[PDB]
């Protein structure tokens, strides 16, 4: 995006105007490789206990499917966390406060996105923060939570 | 030639932006000069339970229904949102927090206009201006001129795209002061006060009221 | 193995033109007529208009 | 033995493979200086981290 594309051009004047250049930014997507340690699956042990040696493979794939998904998600979440911090898209409330406030924090995140605050779609987080907000809902200093409304998962700004 | 298309799409965006910003800055100054300015900077960030809106609505005494909108920056909105998050006055609930209303049937326009923010940190202020029908007038003169000069003599030719145009802007009930302004005012002259003469006999005749908040 | 082989990675020229980020669509209906944009303009650095008081 | 690979990309951010490495480990994925801010506006980039003890 060329900054300062529109100048306050005015007549009754011919002052020198500096020039600008056209730049091209580049996007990026790194590739992550993952493997599995050699799983010792001798048929002898299964046969001794009267079990199909093929069961060893069945259990391998069962856990592998979940593990592979976990690896991709955890890697994606870690990459996103660092990316945002590197880009400056980060707000610290650990020093300025404690735990998770009653949706007062998400308001500060709205400040970060300013006009485009609506762009934020989800609130991917850990279990602890939620229980902290649950405690905030159960300890609503401001009277806006009733017994039936304290299990909400919204950020009071229409975001899950 | 591919650069011409991106130059064009960015131009259109920046032209609409520039016109809007200049209009907002000129409107703010006109209301301030016409006395349609209210300061809540001392009373916190303002928008307190939207009482600042009410206090600014007080300016239009008999017919405050003329103002039916509230143009402002994003920060004031989240300040009011943060206020809605803590109902010290018990006037809000978990659901009634993300609201764009001043409790008087007026939408709160949100825009990151540099003409709506002044100063930094403590000096930083936020101007929420409420407008009537036809308060801010913008009229493009459609005098656009465009010539690309291919600078030569250098190792590589380098085109020099240049574009020039103009647009007339005015404030309902207000008149630009050339003596304090100029024949061709810059954004600064449009934003500075004393550059707008109040013509309407009464303030309610003029369209627009600016509410300055911390 | 892969060290012996040569990688050429991947690249593209989407040339997506980053544009203005600020919301400036506040004209006519957008502001309920409060801020209006008129395609037509007027001549002269100034545009006076004498109306009765 | 099982082996697989997948690409990872964050909106408005370019991985610094120079610092991250040709095959970055999950510690490099979280390592700072391995991500480059691209979109001039932070609003253009997608996502924001909120550190809460």
């Amino acid at each position: 995006k060329i900054q300062g594309l529109v100048r306050p051009r005015d007549p009754y004047s011919n002052a020198d105007v500096a020039a600008k250049d056209l730049r091209q930014l580049v996007d990026n997507t790194i590739k992550v490789a993952s493997g599995t340690p050699p799983i010792n699956i001798p048929p002898s042990m299964l046969r001794w206990i009267q079990k199909n040696p093929q069961e060893a493979g069945a259990v391998i794939g069962q856990q592998l499917a979940g593990d592979t998904m976990q690896d991709m998600l955890n890697n994606g979440l870690a990459a996103g966390k660092a990316a945002f911090t590197a880009g400056g898209a980060v707000h610290d409330i650990s020093a300025a406060g404690t735990g998770l406030m009653t949706q007062r924090a998400f308001n500060a995140a709205q400040r970060i996105f300013g006009d485009r605050s609506t762009d934020i779609q989800v609130w991917v987080s850990h279990s602890s923060p939620l229980f902290d907000l649950y405690d905030n809902a159960l300890a609503n200093a401001e009277q806006l939570y009733v017994f039936g409304t304290v299990n909400v998962r919204a950020d009071a700004f229409g975001r899950p | 030639q591919e650069a011409g298309a991106v130059i064009g799409q960015q131009l259109a965006g920046d032209t609409m932006q520039d016109m809007l910003n200049n209009g907002l800055a000129a409107g703010k100054a006109a209301f301030t000069a016409g006395g349609a300015v209210h300061d809540i900077s001392a009373a916190g960030t303002g928008l307190m339970t939207q009482r600042a809106f009410n206090a600014a609505q007080r300016i239009f005494g008999d017919r405050s229904t003329d103002i039916q909108v509230w143009v402002s920056h994003s920060s004031p909105l989240f300040d009011l949102y943060d206020n809605a998050l803590a109902n010290a006055e018990q006037l809000y609930v978990f659901g009634t927090v993300n609201v764009r209303a001043d409790a008087f049937g007026r939408p709160i326009i949100i825009t990151d206009s540099p003409a709506l923010v002044s100063g930094a940190a403590e000096t930083l202020r936020h101007s929420t201006l409420g407008l009537t029908t036809g308060a801010i007038l913008i009229e493009q003169n459609q005098d656009f001129d465009s010539t690309v000069v291919d600078g030569t003599g250098k190792q590589n030719i380098t085109r020099q795209y240049q574009a020039e145009w103009s647009y007339n802007l005015g404030v309902n009930g207000y008149a630009y002061d050339i003596a304090t302004g100029g024949k061709a005012p810059n954004p600064t002259a449009l934003a500075t006060a004393a550059n707008w003469d109040k013509i309407s006999t009464s303030i309610k005749d003029t369209g627009g009221v600016v509410l300055v908040t911390k | 193995a892969l060290s012996d082989l040569q990688v050429f990675n991947d690249w593209a020229y989407k040339t997506m033109s980053e544009v203005l980020d600020q919301q400036v669509e506040l004209f006519n209906g957008a502001t309920r007529g409060a801020i209006i944009l008129r395609s037509a303009g007027n001549t002269g650095d100034l545009s006076e208009a004498a109306f009765w008081a």
